[PDB]
């Protein structure tokens, strides 16, 4: 594929997403890295609290 | 004092408003322009456009007036705008609805309303905006070539974030390598110099002007640099400075660290005021007891900021920052690539908790977090920084 | 009534192909997983507040251009129901 509007180089990397058309396919946004932090980020809790 | 509201909108004036709420926000500023008289004048008659320039500094006045007072979201930018087409024909520019004006480059209207404030104040304005730079220019293909400028000033800081950039802090690094060219092989080749700038005296505020606008040559279309930054709350610029002018500056900031706690603490004991009821008063509501706390409040603050003032060394020297550290008051963003109807926002920490910040929505008033806006990825994936207003600590 | 009903009909055109809400992104933009293997960067349009839409929440889509036009669903599965024996 080819940039769309203008996507720089540097922000497109192995593993890193893209948001693309559905059929003139091309990149808009480069999107964060994997979908599966945000799944796994729902078990994820943050420090407890216990009076020791 | 009090708090920020509302500034009205009325259709491709956005970018207009994002910018008068962000000088406001400065301390200092606001009250020079609120003390603004036209008995003292213009400070410089070097302007044949002298009694322009008196004149917005007067509807500068209107609107901050009313933008503080938590009654009026009105401030009325009709005639403001009138007046800046005729300053200066790039405002009188752009087809539109009503007058001829539409959305423009946020940063030209900053340069533009720089010079306004600067010819009717003189000097005083500009040295709270003036950067020193020690320049060494060195060929790169003939780095014996050295040439160096001591005197080389500018009021204004680029931050480059074309090339390799991921963060705004890169980037700072990146806009002091500026790239030059000279026709003359008297300074060794046509080759890019290497151009490398150290800040030798800060100011006491600090504008950051993102680069980022361009013809995309191979799109054939106006473009925007899309690589991502990260504009962290606090920033800290002991790298950039110079060794010997950074020694000084860590020493002042200590100063300024003790009248920090105690502003912290006899805020905490404000909170727990409100907390409980108003208890025996009675047929009172609580909230008459509440508006009055929050009065203190304001008040208190004003009062801590003059402390630092007074604590500074009599060395320290008008038109300089006491500290290499500064605190983000203001973020214009930018969203959309062109800016001939692109729509500006405008994010402004919020006077009485600088922890919490007030994102104006143009006229829409919504309460978002310090942290929120440090989460933002920037580029196009979410709205980033164009303009960056960076204050000294304690001022 | 009358307000909800006709904005209803218009925008939903049927049928409608169900999401899961993976993430928000404050932009009124969320990303979901339909049950494509591809999944959609969409924006959020009209009805639902965003505040009340949380991650893990399951979402109506239209099938035209895939949009949040609501929840009506809260994870509803058959496998719920079958274990509901109050009677």
């Amino acid at each position: 594929v080819g940039l769309g509007e203008r996507v720089s180089p540097t922000d497109i990397e192995e593993g890193m997403r893209v948001g693309v058309d559905r059929s003139k396919y091309n990149i808009e946004l480069p999107l964060p890295p994997r979908i599966d932090p945000s799944v796994t980020m729902m078990t994820v809790e943050e420090k407890p609290d216990v009076t020791y | 004092a009090q708090l920020p509201v509302g500034f009205k909108n009325m259709g491709n004036t956005c970018y207009l408003n994002a910018t008068l709420q962000a000088l406001y926000r400065v301390n200092d500023l606001r009250d020079m322009i609120l003390n603004y008289n036209p008995s003292q004048g213009v400070s410089n008659s070097g302007a044949q456009d002298e009694e322009i320039h008196k004149q917005i500094v007067i509807e500068m006045k209107r609107c901050f007036e009313n933008l503080q007072n938590k009654s009026f979201k009105s401030v009325l930018p009709i005639v403001l705008l009138n007046t800046l087409r005729k300053c200066y024909p790039q405002f009188a520019e752009r087809d539109s609805q009503g007058g001829f004006y539409k959305q423009q480059d946020a940063e030209e209207l900053f340069t533009q309303l720089f010079h306004s404030m600067s010819i009717v104040f003189g000097d005083k304005f500009s040295e709270d905006f003036r950067i020193q730079f020690k320049t060494t220019i060195k060929d790169t293909a003939n780095d014996n070539d050295i040439t160096v400028k001591e005197n080389e000033s500018d009021s204004k800081l680029q931050c480059h974030i074309s090339g390799t950039t991921n963060f705004m802090r890169n980037g700072l690094l990146e806009g002091l390598n500026e790239k030059i060219e000279k026709r003359s092989d008297l300074t060794g080749a046509n080759s890019i110099y290497s151009v490398e700038k150290k800040i030798s005296r800060l100011p006491k505020f600090l504008t950051v002007q993102y680069v980022r606008f361009f013809w995309k040559r191979s799109t054939n279309k106006k473009s925007k640099i899309l690589r991502k930054v990260v504009f962290p709350f606090q920033l800290d610029v002991a790298d950039m400075l110079t060794p010997e002018y950074a020694a000084e500056k860590v020493k002042v900031r200590d100063e300024l660290r003790k009248v920090e706690k105690e502003k912290n603490e006899k805020e905490r004991e404000i909170k727990r005021r409100k907390f409980d009821p108003s208890s025996s008063e009675n047929v009172m509501t609580p909230r008459e007891q509440y508006e009055t706390q929050v009065a203190l409040n304001e008040s208190e603050k004003d009062q801590w900021l003059e402390e630092y003032k007074k604590h500074f060394p009599p060395n320290l020297e008008k038109g300089e920052n006491p500290s290499c550290v500064y605190n983000l008051i203001g973020v214009i963003t930018h969203q959309g690539a062109n800016s001939e109807s692109g729509h500006y926002q405008a994010f402004i920490r919020d006077e009485l908790d600088e922890n919490k910040w007030y994102k104006f929505n143009d006229d829409k008033v919504s309460v978002v977090e310090k942290e929120k806006i440090e989460s933002l990825a920037g580029g196009g994936e979410s709205d980033s920084a164009l303009i960056l207003m960076y204050k000294g600590f304690g001022l | 009534q009358e307000e909800e009903k006709k904005q209803l009909e218009e925008i939903r055109g049927n049928p409608l192909s169900i999401g899961t809400l993976e993430e928000i992104i404050d932009d009124d933009h969320a990303i979901v997983t339909s049950p494509t293997m591809p999944d959609y960067y969409v924006s959020i349009l009209s009805f639902v507040d965003k505040e009340l839409l949380e991650p893990g929440c399951s979402v109506l889509l239209h099938h035209k251009t895939m949009s949040i036009v609501g929840v009506l669903q809260d994870d509803a599965d058959p496998m719920v129901s079958v274990m509901k024996m109050d009677k």
